[PDB]
């Protein structure tokens, strides 16, 4: 699908999670 | 989950919980890949050592929700199977190799806020994020230990361990098709899934567009969140050309 | 220890 992986809560409206960061600081 | 917390409301709308239709109660986790096709792992249906082995009409699909045991009025959707597919060569005799299994559902599902597909991995997103010390995050209303049920979806994220020492924690034949994930004892941190976590979504954010990705399903443990032992995973990328074929023939 | 759910989804 066009649009899977964007959370409507989340991504579609720029908000983040409280712990998504941990998972992209690990991306190294 | 072990040593996880609480989700937020939508942080995972892929998450599906695997509901047995008579005595009602969970049976696996599983995710949305699109508005009619359901991933999660074989042994959440078919088990002959523990005498499982579930059809269609056993099970129910449900999606959306937050809760484990309540009915979530408004918000879960509830779906019935038309097929389940197995992999023809899921290795249920000895280790789990290939512990994938796709469900057809009866009707599309109506996208919402809280119910929206994960992406699954293509190459060059499973070969940029599958490395060692990159962390992924895994979702299930299944046991907080091993030996004791959460009130609502737990999240936990976790590091991609390497091969080697994967392997050597265990006495079970690793194969390319698995992968495992956790902490070290020398870590500090910890976390795990365990049992009822089955058949869920291991996810990655990536980071060049910033999409969820669900690169492993919850396959097997040895106790759960033991010092020493890893989760395992079924490794979906591996395995994409067995879940194309099904559902270009079959959808 | 899970709500009943509607009679419908069987
Ligand atoms: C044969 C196999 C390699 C070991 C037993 C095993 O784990 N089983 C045999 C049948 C299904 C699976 C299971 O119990 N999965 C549930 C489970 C357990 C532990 C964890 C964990 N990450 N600790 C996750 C899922
Ligand atoms: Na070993
Ligand atoms: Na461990």
């Amino acid at each position: 699908e066009a649009d899977c992986g964007l959370r409507p809560l989340f991504e579609k409206k720029s908000l983040e999670d409280k712990t998504e960061r941990e998972l992209l600081e690990s991306y190294i | 989950i072990v040593e996880g917390s609480d989700a937020e409301i939508g942080m995972s709308p892929w998450q599906v919980m695997l509901f047995r239709k008579s005595p009602q109660e969970l049976l696996c986790g599983a995710s949305l890949i699109s508005d009619r096709w359901v991933l999660t792992a074989a042994h959440c249906l078919l088990y002959p050592p523990w005498d499982k082995n579930f059809t269609e009409n056993d099970l129910l699909v449900r999606i959306g929700k937050h809760s484990r045991t309540r009915y979530e009025r408004n918000i879960e959707k509830i779906s019935m199977l038309e097929k389940i597919y197995i992999h023809p060569r899921y290795n249920w005799r000895e280790n789990l190799d290939r512990d994938i299994a796709l469900m057809k559902l009866k009707k599309p599902v109506a996208f919402s806020d809280y119910i929206h597909p994960v992406c699954l991995p293509d190459r060059e997103t499973a070969a940029s994020l599958l490395q060692a010390g990159y962390k992924g995050r895994v979702t299930g209303w299944g046991n907080l230990k091993e030996t004791g049920q959460p009130s609502v979806l737990q999240v936990v994220n976790l590091p991609i361990v390497e091969r080697p020492v994967c392997k050597d924690s265990t006495r079970i034949r690793i194969t390319d098709n698995m992968f495992c994930a956790g902490y070290k004892p020398d870590e500090g941190k910890r976390g795990d899934a365990c049992e009822g976590d089955s058949g869920g979504p291991f996810v990655m954010k990536s980071p060049f567009n910033n999409r969820w990705y669900q690169m492993g399903i919850v396959s097997w443990g040895e106790g759960c969140d033991r010092d020493g032992k890893y989760g395992f995973y079924t490794h979906v990328f591996r395995l994409k050309k067995w879940i194309q074929k099904v559902i270009d023939q079959f959808g | 220890d899970f709500e009943e759910i509607p009679e419908e989804y069987l």
